[PDB]
């Protein structure tokens, strides 16, 4: 009953807090509606915060487990517990010679931290990370294992803003590391984790190749669950958002032969994110975009230009058209995407709702004509201008002179002025 | 949610 | 020539 409960917790004895304490453990254990709330209301939590330095472990860990479910509510809720003072004390207890109070404290953070960027912040200016990455090397308590790489995965989460990445940078080499565990659960939380550093400037990117952590994501694209390949591949799309050389350790990880597979993956997600990094895998330089054809993956990419839904259909024009880049240096590209039959869909998306993938579409094409005109005046006409008339692209083409994006509509008068006067 | 209640 | 978001 609640105010004996609370008389327990400010009783001066051992016993009294612990029994007490158990029960408001228990009670915010609760599957369906944890009465937070009330428990706050009460006025217990600076308490809890007291017992986290008893010298009873059972007391710190009752304690702990309490503070961990009040922190798992709202950002109010969580707040009372920082408010408290918990958050450098569970920092000490990732030192506790106890492995039950270590984890707890561990799980704690992880929902603390979990609240928001600014919470995250927090946790780690209380030098939360280091005593984290000690205890993700040293454990072999599978549980603890998981627990301490989710709440890695939490001190890395966030955008608004980023952690400080001095700061958080430690964290790529045990990561590196738990991307080799046997443990699903482990494996995907670490995936995750990476997945959010490498959302970055290319230093961010630079750093978590030399962690040597490439190799072991693309293998991971391939991985039989689709909860690991998500945050797997989502991490390889991060690093060939890099420079050339930096996308370049993606390619000769062998991660083309799996792109390809991914395109065909059941999850519409990872279609369209397999995709997207291959777009800009095809927004590299010719060799990068010859990788790409040799892999076979322009055709299943000029059939996903048509089939699926709309968002898909958005990355594989960037993907297609990004590959029309080197006109100059080997048209032979073009002359093979065209002999794919890129052109039809390319004129489809030209009616597209949305304004950047129009533009796109219509760069692919005057880079389309360009060769063409380079194979006319080398024989006689631009026979890629003539399929793109009569399969009714360049009446597409007309249509978009009425945009009102400057981009679109000058780009769609000189293409009509050059090769369709 | 990147929050976890234990039990 | 290359796109971030993420």
């Amino acid at each position: 009953d609640l105010p004996k409960m609370v008389e327990g917790v400010f009783s001066s004895e051992i016993d009294k807090q612990i029994q007490a304490t158990t029960k408001f453990r228990k009670l915010l254990s609760k599957e369906r509606n944890p009465p937070i709330e009330e428990v706050i209301k009460t006025g217990v939590v600076g308490r809890f915060v007291e017992f986290l330095r008893s010298p009873h472990t059972l007391v710190q860990f009752e304690a702990a487990w309490a503070l961990t479910n009040i922190a798992s509510g709202s950002a109010t809720q969580t707040q009372v517990v920082i408010e408290a003072g918990a958050v450098p004390i569970f920092v000490e207890l990732l030192g506790s010679p106890e492995p039950d109070v270590r984890e707890q404290a561990v799980w704690a953070l992880g929902n603390i931290a979990g609240d928001s960027p600014q919470c995250r912040d927090y946790v780690l200016s209380c030098g939360a990370l280091r005593p984290l990455l000690t205890l993700l090397g040293d454990s072999r308590k599978l549980s603890m294992l998981r627990n301490a790489t989710w709440t890695l995965s939490n001190f890395c989460r966030g955008k608004t803003p980023q952690p400080d990445w001095n700061t958080i940078a430690p964290a790529l080499p045990v990561l590196a590391k738990l991307v080799y565990s046997l443990d699903d659960e482990v494996l995907i939380d670490a995936c995750w984790a990476i997945s959010y550093l490498s959302d970055g400037s290319n230093d961010k990117i630079q750093a978590v190749i030399e962690a040597g952590i490439p190799r072991r994501l693309v293998e991971l694209l391939m991985h039989a669950s689709t909860s690991v390949q998500t945050p797997a591949l989502r991490s390889v799309g991060n690093i060939v958002t890099g420079d050339d050389v930096q996308t370049q350790v993606i390619i000769n990880c062998g991660a083309l032969p799996c792109l390809l597979s991914l395109l065909s993956s059941n999850k519409d997600g990872i279609r369209k994110e397999a995709c997207w990094t291959i777009s800009n895998i095809t927004a590299g330089n010719s060799a990068q975009i010859q990788s790409v054809i040799d892999a076979n993956i322009i055709p299943p990419l000029i059939h996903l230009l048509s089939h699926a839904d709309l968002k898909t259909r958005k990355e594989a024009c960037w993907a297609i058209s990004n590959a029309t880049s080197g006109g100059l240096q080997k048209p032979d590209q073009i002359r093979y995407l065209v002999a794919q039959g890129c052109i039809k869909p390319l004129c489809d998306l030209l009616a597209c709702p949305d304004n950047k993938i129009i533009q796109v579409a219509l760069d692919g094409l005057e880079n389309i004509l360009k060769v063409g005109e380079l194979d006319k005046n080398a024989a006689s006409i631009n026979r890629y201008a003539l399929f793109i008339e009569e399969c009714g692209g360049m009446e597409k083409i007309h249509d978009c002179q009425t945009n009102a994006n400057e981009e679109i509509y000058m780009k769609a008068y000189n293409i009509i002025e050059k090769y369709f006067s | 949610s990147s929050k976890r209640q234990r039990r």
